[PDB]
């Protein structure tokens, strides 16, 4: 016995193709912007190490809850001709 | 009507022989497709869990309910044992500083 | 009197003679240069002082030179070793800057030079990105050194400007979220430079940190970023080069936890075990030993990686760094899954190892078989040894 | 069992017409149960046409970008887009094909040759430059006479 | 110690035998596990029962790894040395022989260690061996292997900083000085509870066992059920109760409710199982819950009764796994719907199945009866209701046991033929041990 | 030591509390001072001032996530959209500002609910953190399908509980922990007394909770 793949093959393969019909950007922009963000604004966290631990833990959970994943990322703005 | 042994012992494999040799797989079961499907489904039944009304209600009243009943019974038994042994109130986890561990040099 | 500086004059004279010998050997059309490599190793031994860390770097670079074959690559590695050695003795930001920049230029040129086949343009691309990202970090170092020099009037490394110099040092170790230059380098550059990049500069920079650095700040958020990003990235990336890049980010997060809680003895023990594992990893031809690297990078108990992780955990628990320790334990639980993926790939598979045809028959079985005996080092690791 | 026909290779033969990227039509013979990427490799196509299947535990499988007509769309095997195999196909579409993608774009290892493929015409699609490691990459230009079939091993490391 | 080095080096010589000599490979690997059984029997001969609690001590300098013998460790070591040659009779490759030889070295050294860091090093060095044993490529299950390895790693990683906390607190991980120093018992108690509540299957960290104990081969199932669960019990008896006793009193309502709900819910789940190996696999959780509550009662002779239940389980449940393994080996299924009338077709196998069914349900003339009576004496002496919960739920164990036996043994005769000489001699030492320990266990 | 009859450490206890152990010849702590912003941020007597002191840090997390999402959206913009600089600026600043405001709102709600339950109950314990987590997570989980309006209060309350246990209760319980010198309540064992606690140059996330644990600095 083997389980059946759910769905239709044409519809599943169109789902697999979606949002990838675009040339991928080079990674130099992401890396340069990350380095600029760290070298310019990471000193804002110097006093944060002394803040109460409930605040630090809730802030860490908030950063995890609002994080957007870089892999498999897509925007509807990539395929529209006006804002 | 196979011959897998010589007259003086000496097992023969019968790889090229016409007659079907009796071996380890001789009594393997003929699989019923629906039985195999049902056992496969029961093997992967965690894909069928859903937070509907009945699941939530039964997980509250039976699982959480009997877990709370067993915790209450355990605390009841602990307190009654400490009272019937001559002890004062004793410190369980989260119960303020009190007596734990009676002294053997003491008469209670 | 210059009589206390004969080792420096010996360094310069040896370079002057080695260039001329390499020129004379190439005028004969010699297609191999093992004599040049032996003279380079002799020069490495002759310029190194009598400290533990200096000789650890020296013996490491002598072993590394057996994977390099051209004259120019050997020259670039020697001039990168000069920066790596003299950074450990740097007591200012002048010498710090020059040693770091010499190392960066040597690495960039070697990444350009040694690529071959269809992967040539990918290696050149990743070298260009690394050079551009390195230039602005070097500018940040110079700018904040100028700020410190104006404020204090001297060359002391004190005050608020040391926070940016610390960020420069964290960039050079590939600490997340400034980690993506190393991730780019791992995907395209050949295995010998990847072996060089994961061992020697980390030793040099951590020895400078142990010897002459104090800051009034913390590195805890970069510990969290490195450990979580490295573990999740290595869990999610199917290419093996990216797996090992992200697992390296996780390991540098553990080394930063050892730095942050003081106690550099656990740092040095874990770094040494990691360097020996790296020497095994990038010189493997039999794929069954890839599983030994997996069980000794997952921290599994009888092998030496367990001991290297476990003194870091012990000293962190000693000074009560509870939250960073809990994050480290969670990421250690995550790391086991992809090291098991490694074991599934290369241990539970049929064995095929191709023979050599043009001589040099399995040329680094000595080093790989010697480094696999990290199952016998744990008897010495349990004692008070590294302190 | 009686006087029925002896099994021949011609009973299991599948013929596919393949148009390469220069427009040259090719006759490709395969066997039932063999994937399409394997038949393309054994025909003698160059190694620049092929790339690793980018899943976990399957990078030793070579794969190619093929254009499949609408009649044979339903004979490509089904992949769940939520599973890990779906994320493998998504990674391949994201990184290898990019803006060469069409509505007929598939991958050749997901086509298992049977009698329903007999007479099907496919075309080889273009791909972007990629790298797996130093010993397996593609610079972007299909200028090489080296066949994929002549490689003794497919190396993940 | 010198003997142990010689036994290890003799065992490791199986790899150097050329594979074309099949008879020699079989005989060498079987003798390599026979010899430690003789040595542990001799250690039982050498033991002075009116002497000190710790005998035959050896300590290896400043490397941790200190060893000693008490009664619980000695009984468990005897059981392991019995169980390993039976595992050798159920394997066919040198890879299997070497995995079980390395497992025997690690189990035997872990059972008698007196150092907490030594216990940590010796026990979970078996993790990768268990992963490869359970997730073997054609007939195993990688999901089960991932589950058992990840649960064990999670518990061990909780323990490791607390181990190092007491080590920095007093200066040693030796249990004789850890029990005599002042330590922060709540933290270390939580770490030790975290490892040993995964090793002993205690709810909620118990889901690895139904997958792993079924996906394993028959030898792996014999080892995992009869031996490796009891390392949690000997962890309780050797390390946690002597070193953190204040915690062990304060956690008693929580450990008590965990044991009660594990017993009841695992017994209720066993009734709906449709796989014979899954039926045998669930039943072990309730027995270990009774073991854990008897250990934690600390009331009359709690170490004695709990060790005796560990031995009775370690004798009876591997035999049930052996009978299920015979059925699977010669019928290629473990499914109840494919088996009926096994009394007419395997009379000897069905008789052995019935006797071990009665033993698993703690009927008299089996060591489980004496074990459960003494465990309930230890539980009763704290309170009568904690004993009543286990007493009134005896119908629920007998329901699944007799339902499984009656479904597979009676009815229309279909299924494989009766046992061979080899299968009978795999079963036979467990039966002799059960008859002795259930009729005249002591003198 | 080990018998089947009983467990002797389960009934061999001290009859009196102990005196404080002398660990070093100098018994004064050395540490760097805390900045005044964090000293003010610890005060809970004014619930509004507590929320005002704590919420900008929790808003920094949303700022970081929003800046990430804004750059990842900017990179995918086609040239016909990217060259319109006012529209591009308002789109990216909208993404960043929405994330920052949502994080600041969740942080202010958590801090105000925490200090309100603190002042209402008259004591400091773990109940205020659990209630504040339940309120904040219910605010996050509103309007979503249904595992989520229960799952998110549980996650935020669990973050509060982990914060209490790891950052507050365990350091308080182990204030008398010593790694050096005499073993605490075992001074008869004879371990020597050093002249001072050990000097460690630790980072700002690892600071001594007691004056006798170690001396921090250089
Ligand atoms: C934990 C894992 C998930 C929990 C399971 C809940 C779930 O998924 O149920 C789905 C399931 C959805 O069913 P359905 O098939 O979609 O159709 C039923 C409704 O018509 C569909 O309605 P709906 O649920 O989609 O939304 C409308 C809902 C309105 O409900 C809501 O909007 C949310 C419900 C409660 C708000 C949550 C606030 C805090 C709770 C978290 C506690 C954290 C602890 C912090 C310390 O109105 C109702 O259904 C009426 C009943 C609501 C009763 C609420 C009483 C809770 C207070 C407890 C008093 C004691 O819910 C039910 O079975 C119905 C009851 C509603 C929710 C459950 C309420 C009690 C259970 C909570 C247990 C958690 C405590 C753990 C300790
Ligand atoms: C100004 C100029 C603007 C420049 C902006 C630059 C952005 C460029 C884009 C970029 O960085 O690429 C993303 C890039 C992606 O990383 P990558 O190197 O490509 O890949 C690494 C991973 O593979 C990541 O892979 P992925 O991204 O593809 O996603 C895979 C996914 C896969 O995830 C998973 O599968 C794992 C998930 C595990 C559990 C799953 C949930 C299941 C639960 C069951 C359900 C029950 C309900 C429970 C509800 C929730 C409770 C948990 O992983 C995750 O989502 C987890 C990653 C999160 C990292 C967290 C580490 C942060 C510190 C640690 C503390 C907080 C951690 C949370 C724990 C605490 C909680 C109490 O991310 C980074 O490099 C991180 C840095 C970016 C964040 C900050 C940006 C800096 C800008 C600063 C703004 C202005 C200054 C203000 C702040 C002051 C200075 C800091
Ligand atoms: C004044 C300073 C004098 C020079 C000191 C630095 C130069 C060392 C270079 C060296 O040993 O050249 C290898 C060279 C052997 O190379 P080869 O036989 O031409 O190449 C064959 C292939 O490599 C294939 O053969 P193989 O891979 O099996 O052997 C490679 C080579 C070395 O292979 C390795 O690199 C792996 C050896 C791992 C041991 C590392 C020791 C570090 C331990 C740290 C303890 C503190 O083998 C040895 O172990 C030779 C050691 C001879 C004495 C070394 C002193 O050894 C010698 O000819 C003798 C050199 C000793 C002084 C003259
Ligand atoms: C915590 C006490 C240990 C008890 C554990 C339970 C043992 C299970 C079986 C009960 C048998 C009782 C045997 C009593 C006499 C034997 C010698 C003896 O005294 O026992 C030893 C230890 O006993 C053993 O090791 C018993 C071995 C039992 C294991 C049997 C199972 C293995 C056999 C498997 C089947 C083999 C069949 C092979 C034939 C084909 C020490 O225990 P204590 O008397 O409590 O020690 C005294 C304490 N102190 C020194 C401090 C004064
Ligand atoms: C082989 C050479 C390299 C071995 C390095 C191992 C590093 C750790 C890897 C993960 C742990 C695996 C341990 C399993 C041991 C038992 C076992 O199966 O042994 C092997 C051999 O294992 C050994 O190397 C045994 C000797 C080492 C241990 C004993 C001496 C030191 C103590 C038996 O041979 P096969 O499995 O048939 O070998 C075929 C190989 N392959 C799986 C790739 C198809
Ligand atoms: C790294 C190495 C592998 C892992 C560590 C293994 C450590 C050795 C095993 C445990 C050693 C102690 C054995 C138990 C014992 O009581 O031993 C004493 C009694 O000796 C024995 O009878 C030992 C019997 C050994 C076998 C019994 C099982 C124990 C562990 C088995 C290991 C080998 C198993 C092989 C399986 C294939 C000690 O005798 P001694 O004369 O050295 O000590 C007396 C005095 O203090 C002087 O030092
Ligand atoms: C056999 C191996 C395979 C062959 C291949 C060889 C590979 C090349 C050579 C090894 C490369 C790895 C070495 C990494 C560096 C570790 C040593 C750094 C120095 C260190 O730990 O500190 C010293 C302790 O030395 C010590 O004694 C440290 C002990 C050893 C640490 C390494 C552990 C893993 C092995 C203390 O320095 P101090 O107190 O004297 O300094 C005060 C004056 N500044
Ligand atoms: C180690 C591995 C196994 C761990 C298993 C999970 C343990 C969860 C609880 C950990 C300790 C929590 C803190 C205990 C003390 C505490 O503050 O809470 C008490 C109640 O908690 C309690 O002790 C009651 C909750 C615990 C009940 C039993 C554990 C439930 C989890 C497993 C259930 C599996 C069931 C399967 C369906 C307070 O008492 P109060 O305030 O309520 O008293 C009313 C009078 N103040
Ligand atoms: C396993 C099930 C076994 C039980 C089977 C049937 C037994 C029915 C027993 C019914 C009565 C039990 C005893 C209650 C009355 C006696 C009372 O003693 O005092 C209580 C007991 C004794 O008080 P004291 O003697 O005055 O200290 O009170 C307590 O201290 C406990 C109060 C809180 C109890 C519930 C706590 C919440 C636990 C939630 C668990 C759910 C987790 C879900 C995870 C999934």
């Amino acid at each position: 016995y083997k389980p059946e793949v759910p769905g239709n093959t044409v519809d599943n393969w169109t789902e697999l193709r979606a949002s990838w019909n675009k040339e991928r950007a080079s990674s130099l922009g992401t890396n340069y912007y990350l380095n600029v963000a760290v070298m310019g604004f990471a000193y804002w966290l110097n006093e944060a190490y002394y803040f109460p631990p409930r605040t630090l833990y809730v802030g860490a959970l908030v950063f995890f809850a609002l994080y957007v994943r870089k892999a498999y990322f897509s925007t509807p703005y990539a395929f529209k001709h006006e804002y | 009507e196979a011959k897998q042994f010589t007259p003086d012992g000496k097992y023969m494999p019968g790889i090229f022989s016409k007659a079907k040799p009796l071996d380890r797989s001789t009594q393997w079961v003929h699989k019923n497709p629906y039985i195999e499907a049902w056992y496969y489904r029961r093997d992967h039944f965690e894909n069928e869990f859903v937070w509907n009304y009945r699941t939530t209600i039964e997980a509250l009243w039976f699982l959480g309910g009997f877990t709370a009943a067993a915790y209450a019974l355990s605390v009841f038994a602990f307190r009654q044992a400490d009272r019937r042994s001559g002890y004062p109130k004793r410190q369980i986890l989260g119960d303020e500083p009190a007596m734990v561990l009676p002294d053997e040099r003491q008469f209670y | 009197a210059a009589a206390a500086a004969m080792i420096e004059l010996d360094l310069c004279f040896g370079l002057l003679l080695l260039i001329l010998f390499g020129l004379l050997s190439l005028r004969n059309g010699h297609v191999s240069l093992a004599h040049i490599r032996f003279i380079c190793q002799c020069w490495l031994v002759m310029i190194t002082p009598l400290e533990v860390q200096d000789f650890a770097l020296c013996i490491l670079t002598v072993v590394l030179l057996q994977s390099f074959h051209s004259f120019e690559a050997l020259l670039f590695l020697l001039l990168a070793y000069i920066g790596q050695l003299y950074m450990m003795h740097s007591c200012n930001l002048v010498s710090f800057y020059v040693c770091l920049e010499a190392q960066t230029l040597c690495v960039v040129v070697l990444c350009g030079l040694l690529a071959r086949g269809a992967s040539t343009s990918f290696s050149v691309e990743a070298a260009l990105k690394f050079l551009l990202l390195s230039a602005m970090v070097s500018g940040m170092a110079l700018f904040w050194f100028s700020a410190m020099y104006q404020r204090t009037g001297s060359l002391d490394m004190v005050g608020q400007e040391t926070f940016w110099i610390l960020l420069v040092m964290l960039f050079k170790l590939g600490v997340a979220p400034m980690h993506m230059w190393s991730v780019d380098l791992y995907g395209s550059i050949p295995k010998s430079l990847l072996l060089y990049l994961s061992t020697a500069p980390k030793l040099s920079l951590f020895t400078f940190w142990a010897s002459s650095w104090h800051h009034d700040f913390s590195v805890g958020v970069f510990i969290l970023f490195s450990m979580f990003i490295g573990s999740i990235g290595a869990y999610g990336q199917p290419a093996l080069r990216s797996l090992f890049a992200y697992s390296t980010i996780n390991e540098i997060g553990l080394l930063l936890l050892a730095v942050e809680t003081a106690g550099f003895h656990t740092l040095y023990q874990h770094l040494g075990i990691y360097i020996i594992t790296q020497l095994l990893l990038w010189n493997l031809t039999d794929k069954r030993l890839f599983a030994l690297c997996a069980v000794s990078l997952a921290g599994l108990p009888p092998f030496a990686g367990f001991f290297g992780k476990a003194w870091i955990f012990w000293h962190a628990m000693s000074v009560q760094a509870f939250s960073l320790l809990a994050a480290a334990l969670f990421c250690t639980l995550l790391s086991l899954v992809y090291y098991l993926r490694v074991i599934r790939l290369f241990w539970t598979a049929p064995v095929h190892t191709a023979a050599s045809f043009t001589g040099a028959p399995n040329q680094t079985t000595l080093t790989s078989a010697c480094a696999v005996a990290l199952a016998f080092a744990p008897v010495m690791l349990v004692k008070p040894f590294v302190i | 069992h009686g006087p029925a026909q002896t099994p021949t290779v011609f009973d299991k033969l599948v013929e596919v017409t393949v148009v390469d990227m220069n427009g040259i039509r090719h006759r490709v013979r395969g066997l039932q149960g063999q994937s399409l990427a394997q038949a393309l490799v054994e025909y003698g196509f160059p190694d620049t046409y092929f790339f690793p299947n980018m899943g976990f535990y399957t990078q030793h499988i070579v794969d190619a970008h093929v254009f499949v007509p609408k009649e044979f769309w339903g004979k490509v095997q089904n992949v769940d887009p939520e599973s890990d195999d779906g994320l493998a196909v998504k990674r391949m579409f994201r990184d290898i094909v990019q803006d060469y993608q069409r509505d007929t774009s598939f991958f050749a290892s997901y086509i298992t040759l049977g009698a329903e493929h007999n007479g099907m015409t496919v075309g080889i699609g273009p791909i972007k430059p990629w790298i797996l490691h130093s010993e397996w990459a593609f610079a972007g230009v299909h200028d090489s006479r080296n066949k994929q079939f002549d490689k003794p091993t497919v190396e993940i490391w | 110690m010198f003997i142990s080095v010689l036994l290890i080096l003799f065992a490791l010589c199986v790899t150097l035998i050329p594979e074309a000599h099949y008879h020699m490979v079989r005989v060498w690997s079987f003798v390599a596990t026979i010899i430690p059984m003789w040595v542990v029997t001799w250690m039982w001969w050498n033991f002075d029962a009116s002497g000190h609690g710790l005998q035959m001590l050896v300590i290896l300098g400043r490397s941790h790894l200190a060893f000693g013998i008490d009664g619980v460790a000695l009984s468990l070591m005897l059981l392991t040395t019995v169980l390993f040659p039976i595992c050798m009779m159920l394997l066919r490759t040198v890879a299997g022989f070497m995995t079980f030889i390395l497992l025997e070295v690690l189990v035997l050294s872990a059972l008698c260690v007196l150092d907490l860091l030594g216990f940590y090093i010796l026990f979970e060095a078996s993790l990768i061996l268990l992963f490869l044993l359970i997730g073997r490529a054609p007939y195993g299950s990688l999901e089960a292997a991932y589950k058992i390895v990840l649960y064990t790693m999670a518990g061990s990683l909780v323990l490791l900083p607390t181990l190092f906390m007491i080590y920095s607190e007093c200066g040693t991980t030796n249990v004789l000085y850890m029990t005599c120093a002042y330590n922060h018992q709540t933290v270390l108690g939580w770490g030790l509870l975290a490892v040993l509540a995964v090793k002993i299957p205690l709810m909620p960290v118990h889901l690895w066992l139904p997958e792993a104990h079924v996906a394993a081969p028959t030898a792996g199932s014999v080892l995992l059920a009869g031996v490796l669960l009891k390392l949690g019990g000997i962890g309780f008896l050797r390390f946690m109760l002597p070193v953190v006793p204040e915690f062990c009193v304060s956690v008693f309502p929580l450990v008590s409710t965990l044991c009660l709900v594990s017993f009841l819910f695992s017994t209720l789940s066993t009734l709906r199982q449709i796989d014979l190996k899954k039926i045998v696999a669930y039943s072990s959780i309730a027995h270990m819950s009774m073991v854990t509550l008897a250990i934690f009662s600390q009331s009359e002779f709690s170490a004695y009764s709990s060790s005796f239940l560990m031995i009775a389980h370690g004798l009876i449940s591997p035999a049930l796994f052996l009978i299920v393994g015979i059925l699977y080996d010669r019928a290629h299924t473990k499914f109840i719907l494919y088996f009926s009338g096994l009394g007419a077709s395997m009379p000897i196998g069905s008789t052995l199945f019935f006797l071990f069914t009665l033993g698993n349900l703690a009927f008299p003339l089996f060591p489980n009866f004496i074990a459960e009576v003494l465990c309930m004496v230890s539980i009763f002496a704290v309170h009568e209701l904690l004993a009543y919960v286990f007493c009134v739920c005896q119908v629920l164990g007998a329901a699944y046991g007799f339902w499984a036996f009656n479904r597979v043994v009676h009815g229309l005769p279909r299924g494989p033929a009766d046992v061979t000489r080899t299968e009978f001699h795999t079963v036979l030492p467990l039966l002799i041990g059960a008859v002795w320990l259930g009729i005249k266990p002591m003198a | 030591v080990f018998s089947g009859a009983f467990n002797t450490p389960s009934s061999t206890t001290a009859r009196e509390p102990y005196a404080k152990t002398k660990s070093s010849e100098a018994e004064y702590g050395v540490d760097t001072p805390v900045p005044a912003s964090a000293l003010k941020a610890a005060d809970k007597h004014d619930a509004l001032a507590y929320a005002v002191a704590n919420a900008p840090l929790i808003g920094l997390a949303g700022l970081a996530a929003g800046a990430q999402e804004a750059y990842m959206t900017f990179e995918r913009l086609p040239p016909t959209l990217s060259r319109q600089h006012f529209k591009q600026a308002q789109l990216l600043l909208g993404i960043i500002g929405k994330k920052t405001a949502y994080a600041t709102l969740l942080g202010a709600v958590f801090s105000f609910t925490d200090a309100t339950v603190e002042n209402m109950r008259g004591k400091h314990d773990m109940t205020s953190g659990m209630v504040a987590g339940a309120v904040t997570g219910f605010l996050f989980g509103m309007g979503r399908p249904m595992p989520q309006p229960v799952a998110w209060p549980l996650a935020f309350a669990g973050a509060a509980v982990a914060a209490d246990f790891i950052g507050e209760l365990m350091p308080k319980y182990m204030k008398d922990y010593r790694i050096y010198g005499p073993v605490v309540h075992r001074e008869n064992w004879g371990d020597p007394v050093p002249p001072r606690p050990p000097i460690l140059d630790t980072g700002a996330a690892v600071r001594p909770s007691d004056p006798g644990q170690f001396w921090r600095g250089y």
